[PDB]
This record gives C-alpha cells, structure tokens and sequence, in this order.
C-alpha cells in the first residue's frame, strides 16, 4: 500500500516541480512506474522500472528513488502537462500491488477577459415546449468569472445549471456554458433576455442581451 | 545434433526452449530446468550485454517447436560475474522464473552432480537440442528435438588436439580447467544447442555434468566440442537456487 | 496494434457484467492482459489480469466475483463480475504487460480506450437535438445513462473548433450537454456545418443543420 | 493471404498441398481436391516443362503443415495444351492420383460451377491458402491455414484499373475473357497461394469460381488478383475426370 | 555474357549501361546508341509500369563499370504501345537524352539495317554486355565488357526447339516472327544483358540486328535466346528519332 | 543530405565574388547544381547551374559575366561573378534538380540555407548591446552590413518566446535590431535570461545579462 | 516568359483560394512547378510536374493546367499558409526557363489589442552617450495601429522608427517595436516619458509612461 | 571506414590490401607495409589455424581496389605464439614478401615508435581502410579507400565504459594493457579494416601506434574499437625483421 503526496500543485508555465510517492515497504526489483492521464483519456505510460523513460516522451520528465521512496520530476511546466499523474507499484510476485492516490496539476496563465456569446431559444429549444437559453463565456482565465441571469430585468435565481470545460493542451483557457430554463409559454410572456457578465480581469460588469422580437 | 535420431517423448523431461520475439517467438538457446523455479543456461546466449526482459520467454519440454507452445515469462537474469567471453571460460548463466513449474511425470528436474565427481572417459553421456543437424543446415520444419550420445575424453589429451594445425604455441592453455570435452567428428552440438545439458547416467542417476559452450564448428577433425563444467560452479549457483 | 473494449454500457442490478478485450492485428501470444477500473471522482483500482502462461491473479476484492479467461480462436479476453451493485459504475479497461507477467502494474504499456458502465434500474432515453442559430452550437438533451453518448460535426469532417462540454444532471434526472463551434460570419451559409449525434444504448442517431 | 485469420478446423476440407522433394517435402503450390482420384491446380506450378514424378506429392486438408503429413503418390499430370505463361491464359493443371481418396466429413470434393453462371459483383466469395502473409515475409513456424474473403471485379472494370500507371495502350487487353478478379489493397492471395480454390456460396453450395494465378504484386493499389475462370474450361475438364 | 573474353577498347563504341539510383548507381540493363539524342533498348527494362526519371542515368561505352562514370540525364522515356511483357512480344523502348553526344572515334552510332535484311543461319553475329557470367553468379568486381560470337538460327527451327520436353501443344507459336533466336549450350546471353544490342557484320557494315529480350535461363539446352527483331520495328522508331 | 552555402558578406566594387556550396554526407555525383538570386523586394531570379553531365547553362545576362565550376575532391560547387556593381547585392541560395538536368527550375527540391552578400564602399563596425530591464529584451545597435547579423539567447538553450525585428537604418546609415522575450514575474531572478549576439563580418560576439 | 496574377491577395481561415500563372508558350513537356517563400526561409517546393504533391506537404494544396494556363488551389486557407507563392516554368531544354512575379496572401483573423510595454532608457542605451527609449505593442491584429511619443506632455515628432514582425504560423497576429532616440544629457533633462497606443480596437488611447526618478 | 573521406592519392604509401583467392581476388584485410620485405598484421585475419599460402596475395596501395592489380606472393606467415583470440590479445602477425619491394614516392615504409611513446589523448591520429561504411552495408563498387581522424581514449576511461550496460563485474579488466582505444559513435574502423595501422603524427613523423583489432560493433555508443598496442611488441618483431 502506499500514499502519494502532495494531492495537488499549480505551477507557472517554466517552473520546475516534482512529486513523491512513499510505501510501507519497499518494492520487489525497481518495479515502480510513473502513468500520465489527461482529459478523458486512457493513462499513458512515462517513466518504468524507477527511471527508463518510455519512448516518445520528451526529456521533460524524468524520475528515481531510494528503493522505498521515489520522486518524479519536470524540469520546465508545459501547459500540456495539465494532467493528473500516479505511482503504481510492485511489491513481490501474485500478491500486493497498488496504484497511489494520484496527483493533479494546474497550469497557471496570464489572465483573459470572457468573450460572451448568446443564443436565442429556438426550433427544438421551444418546439419540445420546455424552453431554454445560453450564455456563453469563452476563453478566460482564471475560473473567478461569474454570471447573472436577468429576465425583463428581473433578477433570477435557481433555474439554472453551469459546466465548464478543461484546460487544453494549447488554448489553456477554458469555456463555461451558462444555462436558464423555462417553459414555452413563459418564454411567450416576458421579451427581455439578458445574461450579466463578470471576471476577475476587467474594468466593470459586462452585459449582453437579445429581445424577444 | 549431428548424428543420432528423434528423442523418445518421455526421455529427456528437463529440456528448455530459449525464445526470444521478432515476427514470432524463435528458437535461439537451449536450457535445464534445475529447480521448479530455476533454468540453468549459458551466458554467452544472454550477455554480456543486459537484456531487456520483455523480449524473453522459457518453453518446457516439447516434442516439436512452435505446435504447442506455452511460454512462460522470466523475473530475472543471472550471469556469473567473471564472464565476457566463452573462450575465457565463466560460461553459465541463471534464469528466474515468474511462476514456479508444477513438477510432473512429463516435466521434471534434472540432479546436479557432487563435486567429487570428475567424469572420466567411458561414461555415458548424452547431448540434446534443437540446433542444427549439419555444419551449415537447419533443422527441418517439424523441429523434433534429437539426442545423440557423445564419448568424454580428458582435458590433456583434449588441449593437445587442439594444438594441431594451429599456430598457438603448446605451452597455451586453449582448454581451461572449469572446461569438459566430447564428442568426435560424427556426433556432436551444433548451432542453436548452446545453453543446453550434457548428462551422464551414474549408479542408475541422470547427472547433468555440462553445458553446451562453444568449438571451432560442428564436427571438425581434431575439434570435440567444450562445454561449461557444471562442478565447478556449485558454490555460486548455491548463493541462489535455494537446494 | 491496438485494443478495443466491447460492453453493454448499462446494466441492471443483480446481472452478471461481460466485457470482451479484443486485439485486433497479430496476436497476444507471449502477452498478459489485466482489467483496470476508475469509478467516477476516484483514482485507479486494479481488478486481475492473466499471465503469458494462463495463470489468473485477482485483487483483495475481486476473488469473490470475479472470473478472466482467454479465447484464442476469437483473439479475445473476457471478464465476468457477479452481482453487480450500483458501485460497480466506472470505466472498465484493458492493457497490456509486454514482459507477460499477470500481476504487474508497473509497466502497462498498451491500453485500450475504455468502456464506461453504468448500474441502474431506470429505462434509458435518446435525445433531442436544440439548434443554436447565431459562435454557433448543437444541444443534445434529455438522454440517461450519460456516459456513452458522443456527438460529431459534418460527419466527422469539422475537426475544428468543436468544444463540448461535461453533461450535467437536469432535475429531472436525465442529462443534457451542449457542443459549440466558433464561425466567422462570412462562413454563414458559406459552410455547411452540419451536426451528427448518436446514443448506442437508445439505439438512437440524428442529424441537423445551424443556420440563422 | 493478406488479410482474414485462421481458418476452423471443419471449413475448407477440399484444400490441397503440393509437396517437392528436397531436404524436406516443402510446400510450393496449392490445389483442391474436385473428385475422389483428380486434384486440380494452376499449370504455371507444374509447367510448361516436364516435371519428374518422382519430385512431388500430395498432401489433404492439414491445419498445420508439417505436423501430421501422410504422402500421396501422383500418377498423371494434365497440362492445358495452350499454356506457355500465366498472362497468355489456359493456367489449369490437372493432377491423378495413384489411389483414390475415401470421401469423409473432414476430406470432401468441391462442387464445380454450371457453365451459365457469371459471378457478378456482391457474390461472397473466399480464398484459402499457405501463403507468404506480407509482401516480402514468409507465413510464420506454426503454419495455419489461412482465409480472407475478397470483393469480385467485373473483367472491364478490373482492365481499366491495369491500365492506370503503365504506357500499355488502352486498346490492349491485359484482363483477358477466360480470367477473373478478385480482392483490394487489404485483401489479397499472395506467393504460394498460386493453384488454391476461389469458392463463392452460391444457393446455399459452395462452388469453386477460380484458381490463384497472377497479378502485379500482393495488395498493390490498383493491382488486383488475377484468378483462371473456372466455368471456361469445364469441356477440357470433362475429357479426364469422369463426371 | 556466357563464353566470350573481354572487349577490345575500341570496337563496340556503341554500347550503353542503364543506371538505377541506390546507395550507389548501379547497372541494371543494357542499350544501344542509335542516334546522337536516341539510345535503343528493351521495354521490360522500364516497364510497363511508368517510372520516375529521376531515378534513371545513361553511362556511355566504358571499359569497366563504375571507374569513370560520367552519368547523363533522361528527358523521356517511349515504349512500344502493344508491351506488356517480353513473351507477348512488342519488347522495344526508346530514351532519349537531354543533351545531345558529341560523336567521336571512341562513341559512334550503330546502323539500323534495311527492311529487307532478313539474317539468316551463317550470319557472323555478335552480342556484348555487362551481365552474368555463369547462371548463377555475378560478373567479377573489376567489370569488364565482354563479347561473344552467336550462331543464328530460323524460327520455325527454334520454335520445335522450344516444344521439345514441354507439354505446350506443337500448334502454340511460342517464338514469333518479331522475335529471332541465337546462340547455344556454350555462347549466350545472360541476366543483366538484357536491353542490349545483338549486331551483325553485313557486306563490311555492322547492323544491329535485335535486343535482348527473354530466354529459360541462361545456355540451358534446347533453349536459345529471344532478341526482339529490329527490322519489324522500324515504322515505329522513325516515328520519333528524325532520320 | 544538405546544402550549405559560404560567401564574404560584404564586398567592395569591382571585386570578383566567390561563392562555394558544400555537399554535408553523400555525394552529387549524379546530380545538377543551379544558382539563383533574390535582390531585395524582387522576386527570384536565375543565374545559372551545371548538369549531372558537367555541361554548364548560363541565362541571358548571367553569360556576360559569371562562371560556374565543380571539385567532386571536396564536394564542391563553386560560382563567380566578375566586375560586380552594387545592384548584385541579393541573398544568394544553391539548390539540387533530382533529375540531373542543368537548365530547369520546375523540380528545385533540395535547398540550402541561403548567403548574403552586401556591395559597398564603406566599412563594417560591430555594435553595442542595450539590455531592457522589465517582456525584457535586448537591444542590438550601430552595426553596418546589416544582412548577416543573428542573435541568440542562453547560448541557444532559450528556444522560446524570443521575437526579434527587422532592422531599421539608423540616421547614421548604420543598422539597429531589438530582440525581446516576454517574462513571467516569478521568473525575474529565477530564469538566467542570457543573450548572445554575434557579428561575423565584423568578426564580433558579445554577450549580456537582463535583470532589473 | 511569364506573368502570374493576382499580385496579392487576402481572405478568411477556412477560405478557398486560387492562383494563375501564365505564358506566351506553352510548357515543354509539362515542367510547370509550385514554390512556397515564408519569412526569410528558403523556397519550399509544393507541386512539381504540372500536379505531383510533394511528399509531406498537406493535401490542402493542389494544381493542374492547360499547357498554357496554369492553377494552384488552396482547399482552405490556414494562417500557416501566410507566404509568398511563385510559378516556375521550363519552356525548352538549355533556354527558356523563369519564374513569375510572386503572389503574397496575408490571412485575415479576429482582432486583438495592443498589449504594451515601456522600458527605460538604461546602461549601454545611456553608456553610449546616445539614449533609446523603446514601446512595444505585443500581438495586435489588424496593422491598423499607431503611436504618440510624448515627453514632458510635449508631442514629439521625427527622431523616431518603426518595426513590425511578420505574421507567425500560430501566433498570427504581431509585434511592432517603437523607438525615440535622444543624447544621454538631454534624457537628464527631461523626466517625463510616455507612449499613447492607438489601435482601430481599442477602448481609447491607452497611456502608458515612465518617469525619470 | 565510418564518417571520414576518400584519401589523397599520396597521403597513406604504406597501406596494404591482403586478398584471398575464389571467384576472384577478393580483399578480406588490411596491413601495413614495415620494411621492403614485411608487412604487418592482425593475427585474427591469418589464424590461429594454418592457412594455404596458395590462396595468399598482397597488393599494395591502390586507390581504387581491383582495377590496377598487381598480386605479390607470400613466402612465410608468423603469428605471436601467444594467440589464439583477439579479446584474450597477442592480435599480431607478420607476412614475410617472396621478393623485396621497390621504395618509391607512392610506395613507402612507416615507422615504428620508439617503446617509450605512450600516446596520450590529444595525439592526432588516422585509421584507414577499404572496410564497411556503416555498421550493415559495403563499401560502393568503386571501392576507394577512405580515412578518418579519431580521438585517443586512456585504457582506464576505457575498461569503464565497456562496463556500462554490462553484467561483467567491475573488477574484470575487458581492456587489457596489450591493448589501446580510439574512435567514438560518430568515427571508426568497421568490418573490413581489420589488420590495418593506426598512425599518429608525433614531432612532424607519422609512427604507427596500433592495428585495428576487435570492438562490438562499429560506432555504437559506450563502444570504443580496441586496438593492438604496438610499442608492447616490439621485441617480438624484431626478433624477424632485421633493423
């Protein structure tokens, strides 16, 4: 068994970091590798054996360790080492082996103001009867960005869902998707449709609209 | 094997198969299994150079290659530590298996001799592999392992003959101590049964006394073939295979 | 040389779960397979595997329920689980140990993509399809058993620009998800930006066009 | 075969071996067994110069070559009058057997085709084979038999295609009327291949459409197998084996 | 060139080599020069299938390969339109050069003969070439150009030859009339002459009677090699080299 | 397999300039030389090569004035123009026809990197170094012959970031180039932000630090 | 001889471009070929033989021509395609033989703000005796972008030069470099130094100076 | 030879070719010419079994071989008594001429270092040789010989690196003091240059430091080629070669 440690950093692009991973006992004959795992997608092998790097990696990445403790290094943060990273150990032959806890890293940007788009509720969107609308903030940094509905001017609360997407290995921004939802027929009472903007960079709140005709 | 015929399926139950990957896993070595968890070979057919492991697997005993494989993994290479060439001598290797073998009728372990044993000329010994059959010819495509029994002869007599038609001044020693030699210029090892064992029957016993090492090609006059003295290395097989 | 998992997506409780790990060129003869699984907001759990040799190994957990074979006349590895419970939902995996031994974690070489399952009593629903008329997208709505849907843009040839976004629980218990594609405004009209979508277990495929 | 898998045990139990002597009895062409005394093959294996009887065998549905060989003496080799080379046309041989065949589930004839049918496009045909299984690589030490189902051409079509890439003049015909072809750039006989049965189900019966016979290179682009038309020969056929 | 010694260094200033890009240029197939811009050669040296010209270079007459090359670029490359391989017959191809030759003592033209000339037996004719010395094995590393004298033979003649211990039927022609036969079990061509010129000494004039084209292997009994006729092909190369 | 061309840089009239293009691994034996030029804001222009056979192609003007020679002893080409006037100031590149042909420009498939070469009276003087305390950069400045100048930083080891100018004349006639990277504050102290300039003509190279 | 048309060019990403190259004879026997120039680099060939891709390129690019009429075809423009283009034609063998004129294709993109920088005039840039004061107006899109030296709030005029990179494969916008030049003792005179950024996206001027102590 | 050009066709008088007889005169080995009736060699090219003088010629340095030969006959072989493998060392012999040579400018001796010369690492020296040109292909059929300049190792940074990547145990001298390292992964002796002299420039004279003798492969990393050490030997070579 084992425990990884720390459970999460964020770094500059440039910096230099590692991560360190420790059991209780030792493992049998150098059997510790290192696995890399991004958004949606298999893990991919790095480092095995302690320290053979697997090939196609670049010389970013490199690890060792004391029989009973072991580190893995980067010499120099890409944002496309935004990813979480395990340990995964042997310990004899059949009997006790273990993937750690795993580790994930942030990579810190140079700040990006939210392009807002929206969308008007449409065919489907009132066609199915329920309705609903979208604000969309693209391509800012960093996640202290927030959104306030307002229907004919009216405040909004509940009714409403957000998500947002990971940090890509070369935009390293991310997008939020901004829902309300509605009936149809409520949809045919009011004719203001507002989504309120705001993000850490700015001068001010910002604001879009679209009106129901 | 030069000479001799197909082994009989029950004869020789200790034979191993060395196989390593390209565009499928190929006969290189020859091996004995020893112990149910250790194979014994020789060095030259895995170093000096490290190996990686993944590119390894042990075959138990066949009748043919390659019909009915089940290749099991290897934990661990172990060569003597005095070896770089085979001609220097230290030409014994150890490999760990990942899982130990079920021990059976059709699979079992061959005995290692006592040190006091020499192997004078006129015992009965026998040599086993899946090399080649003539000095420039591969062994057939059903690749049914063959034996052929080998007389001993002495290492004096064995160095002289060495000596002829060589330039090597006599007072070189060309066979070394932890050497053995046999076989003649119709029965011998050729290519592709390095690693594997010589036994002799002794007081009713199979005694692995070899391995298979290296010659001036396959069957030449003046040229017996030399093996690893297996009683030369029992200290240090001993610091691992656990008797 | 790759490999694929094959897997009913959802399941109800009691069932017995079968997934099938297949190569698909040349062939895993010295090779070992082990079965990975990562239940949502948890790290990796190592369920078994099975050696070059045939020998099977399975985890703390898994020798009460679970059982791997091999079949190489099929180029085929299965595993069966016993007696699902709902915390049996994850992504299921298969990889590869090219040294071919069964129970090793330190050297997966070759993974495949994965399956995701899903344990539930519920029926499973296909979508609707929202257009997002002008920045333009393609809302996907209404579905269950989230974890198998995927959405596309002219059939796979609008590589470009397509973000998508993780699905979120509507309250009333299915899921929605939207994909939006940046377009300069000559481009309206001027590219066809058509919308593919599919959900496998409600057997369900649409398409659409975004237009003002 | 280039492409498809080993073929089960039951599948194919008209699929025939032929064997040259040398220093083993190696696998140089396929065949396949239409009754009970004749095998018939491509002539390009067996011509256009005479060939010592003596040099050649034949050996029934294995799964592996080599394992289990038993030998059958051939009497009679029947050439097409008209064959030189294999783009000329008339590439079919007919081979008699010293001693019949007892017919059984696991060793059955072919059933030929009626002169009327044409094969046309969709019809699910398969080719089988001991053939090299890349364009430059030999089919690996077990030896299994393989099978691959392949896409059929219409003969304009196919002509056509043979024209892209070369001076040929478009009026020469390079596919010629008593030829057939069959499969892609993924799916292909290969070397050693030559003489095997190209077998479509037609009704519920499989009918044997062609023999293996020439082409341009194994999966080529633009380069299809050329195969003998099976259903232009049946008058010559009808004089030798008794129907 | 089977039988024959090397060349005398001025008396074929006609002779042309056909290099192949690789780790070196290396000679594949012979030719003549017919005209300063023009060489003559085989159509299966270059086809049928299109080739890139930059991998192709012209090296006129040397004494020995490779010592002193000076290699010439090719702007285009014509085949005979009915090619598609040497035994259908139409084996012709024309290069031309991207700079004309500067005609001197040692690189002169060879005549093309009149129309009429038909060659018959007791013709005194000569073949010359860089190719294969015995059936089997390679012309030796200094390369030296060498000549044989060729008896030539009638076709209908060498045709029945070609029939005897064949089973193609007498009423096959294999050897057509723009074909010609020449020499014996001692005094042939050979693999890499292929392409190149076969002359004759007519009323003091050297003609160029035919090219190398095919043959069942090299001074093989019963079996002479098969030039392409010139004299059937003569519409054709003036056609395009001006006269 | 490249190219690699050599030349002076700078050259006063009615000298003769030499030129040589170098073959790295391997050998032309079968294969053409052809030399063009690009004066400033011009397109290419032809001046001549040499075929696989060594017969030599000049263009209309180029006969006047130009030979073109080749040493298979070194594995090199070599150009001369005679009698040169300030317009043949241009980069000037060798480059290979696949094919062997001495007078075609259709298949130019190899090329090298290129040579300038400047035509004046004047003198070359190497130049000072502005570093450009917190983006950081480093200034480059009063050089003349400006067209071989290059600058670099970390010795190399800096790869990334670093922008750099075209050059500007000075109203001395002289030249003036900025190169500048953009830095993270973090990084200010943390990274050795070192650059390297060098001046070949002016047989000059100098190196600094930025840091505020 | 040749003239090639148009001599520039400039559309959307994605767009769907041609060039035409034409000549008063007709090519030999089809040598017609295709070079890309990028930022001082060598030529790349693209086509050879009137229609032969060259390995490696993409298959975004392809040509054909009438003997005498010649078209390359860009299926949809990148911003890595920003070059100039140039047609090469042979039109005997030892003779006639040139290139056309060259097409020049800027790629249009969503615009972007000057991000600015100022820097003090400081060692070498004062040890000269001369000074050099430097604004940098990082990643700007369109070239529609202009600059006001400002010292004490006097408006400057001459005394100055500007720069501005090409546009890169990925980046796609650009730099420009502004510089003001003045002797070591006239920088001790004054104390106020300031740059006002212009660009047709911006907010306003947006002032950025420094001050001497 | 690895990296390197053609040599100057003064540069390297006392290089010489040893040929073996077959099809032709093949080059097997290098040597140097060390007085007007000896050249020196590597034991490994001519033993430890005795050779058939019969099938023995020298040539001297040629610039391209085969095309200007001229075979010397071999009257005598003596081969250090002490040899028998190029890793155990002793890797010296010497041919004694049948007649005496004609000093010349284009044929001269090189001289023999006085015993007290160590060569350290810094010492300008060339290997020369008609060998291999990369690690699995020949040298081109124009066959020059070819030069390169490669650094001096001392033989203790040496026996470490042959070390690395080794099962040997660290106390087991590989590089033994007989012996000396050159060369790196980018310029050595290959296959083919066995036998020939290393030379270094010592106070404006060319002296022969070592004979190319053995090395795992050419330019592989961590894998110098080790050569005989000259001034070792001395005493033995002038027990014969009269000074």
């Amino acid at each position: 068994q084992m425990t990884q440690s720390p459970s999460s950093l964020s770094a500059s692009v440039g910096d230099r970091v590692t991560i360190t991973c420790q059991s209780i006992k030792s493992v049998y004959n150098n059997r510790l590798g290192w696995y890399q795992q991004k958004c949606g997608k298999a893990p991919k092998l790095l480092i095995y054996e302690t320290s053979i790097l697997t090939s196609g990696v670049p010389s970013r990445f490199s690890g060792s360790g004391s029989g009973t403790d072991f580190t893995l290094t980067i010499s120099s943060l890409q944002c496309e080492d935004f990813a979480t990273y395990y340990c995964a150990g042997g310990f004899d032959r059949s009997g006790d082996t273990t993937f750690g806890q795993g580790t994930k890293v942030e990579i810190k940007r140079t700040v990006a103001a939210p392009s807002v788009c929206i969308f008007p509720p449409s065919d489907e969107c009132l066609k199915s009867g329920t309705a609903s609308v979208v604000c969309l903030l693209n391509n800012f940094y960093p996640r202290e960005a927030k959104v306030q509905w307002k229907v004919d001017n009216a405040l909004q609360s509940g009714n409403s869902q957000e998500s947002v997407t990971c940090q890509d290995s070369k935009d390293c921004t991310y997008s939020l998707s901004s829902t309300l939802t509605l009936s149809k027929a409520d949809y045919e009472k009011h004719k203001v449709y507002a989504c309120e903007v705001t993000h850490q960079g700015l001068s001010s709140p910002v604001t879009k609209s679209f009106n129901r005709g | 094997i030069v000479g001799g015929q197909e082994a009989p399926r029950s004869k020789w139950p200790w034979q191993v198969s060395l196989r390593v990957h390209g565009p499928y896993w190929m006969h290189f070595c020859g091996g004995s299994l020893i112990h149910p968890q250790w194979v014994l070979t020789a060095a030259h057919c895995v170093g000096p150079d490290v190996k990686d492991l993944a590119a390894l697997r042990v075959q138990l005993r066949e009748q043919h290659l390659y019909y009915q494989d089940q290749l099991l993994p290897v934990s661990r290479i172990i060569v003597h530590p005095q070896f770089y060439t085979a001609q220097i001598g230290a030409d014994i290797a150890l490999l760990e298996l990942e899982e130990p073998v079920n021990v059976s009728s059709h699979v079992h372990t061959v005995t290692l001799p006592p040190a006091s044993e020499t192997f004078p000329p006129g015992m009965p010994c026998w040599v086993t592999g899946w090399g080649d059959v003539d000095n420039d010819e591969r062994l057939p495509p059903p690749f049914p392992l063959k034996q052929v029994k080998v007389p001993i002869m002495e290492n004096h007599i064995c160095d002289a003959k060495y000596h002829l038609g060589a330039y090597t001044g006599d007072d070189v020693r060309i066979v070394r101590d932890d050497m053995l030699c046999a076989g003649n210029t119709r029965r011998d090892s050729c290519q592709g049964d390095s690693g594997g064992p010589l036994v002799c029957k002794v007081n009713g016993t199979w005694l692995q006394a070899g391995v298979v090492s290296w010659g001036e090609g396959c069957a030449q006059p003046n040229r017996p073939g030399i093996y690893t003295r297996v009683t030369y290395y029992l200290d240090w097989i001993h610091h691992y295979v656990p008797k | 040389v790759q490999l694929v998992e094959s897997g009913p997506g959802c399941v109800k409780p009691s069932e017995t779960l079968s997934l099938t790990c297949t190569v698909s060129r040349f062939s895993l003869i010295g090779y070992a397979i082990t079965w990975i699984r990562q239940p949502p907001g948890k790290g990796l759990e190592w369920i078994g595997g099975i050696s070059s040799a045939a020998t099977t190994f399975y985890s703390s957990w898994a020798k009460s329920r679970v059982t791997i074979s091999v079949d190489t006349s099929k180029n085929q590895f299965s595993l069966k689980l016993s007696s699902v419970t709902a915390a049996d939902t994850a992504v299921y995996y298969c990889a590869r140990d090219p040294r071919g031994y069964g129970a090793a974690l330190d050297r997966l070489d070759l993974w495949g993509q994965g399956t995701c399952v899903t344990v539930s009593s519920f029926s499973t629903k296909g979508p609707s399809v929202c257009p997002l008329a002008p920045c333009l997208g393609c809302l996907v709505k209404d579905y269950f058993c989230e974890c198998p849907v995927t959405v596309s843009w002219n059939s796979g040839a609008l590589t470009s620009g397509v973000h998508t976004f993780p699905a979120v629980l509507q309250s009333s218990g299915l899921y929605s998800l939207s994909s939006v594609v940046t377009v300069p405004s000559s481009s309206l009209g001027t590219q066809t930006y058509i919308c593919n979508v599919n959900h496998k277990p409600s057997n369900t495929k649409v398409d659409k066009k975004v237009e003002p």
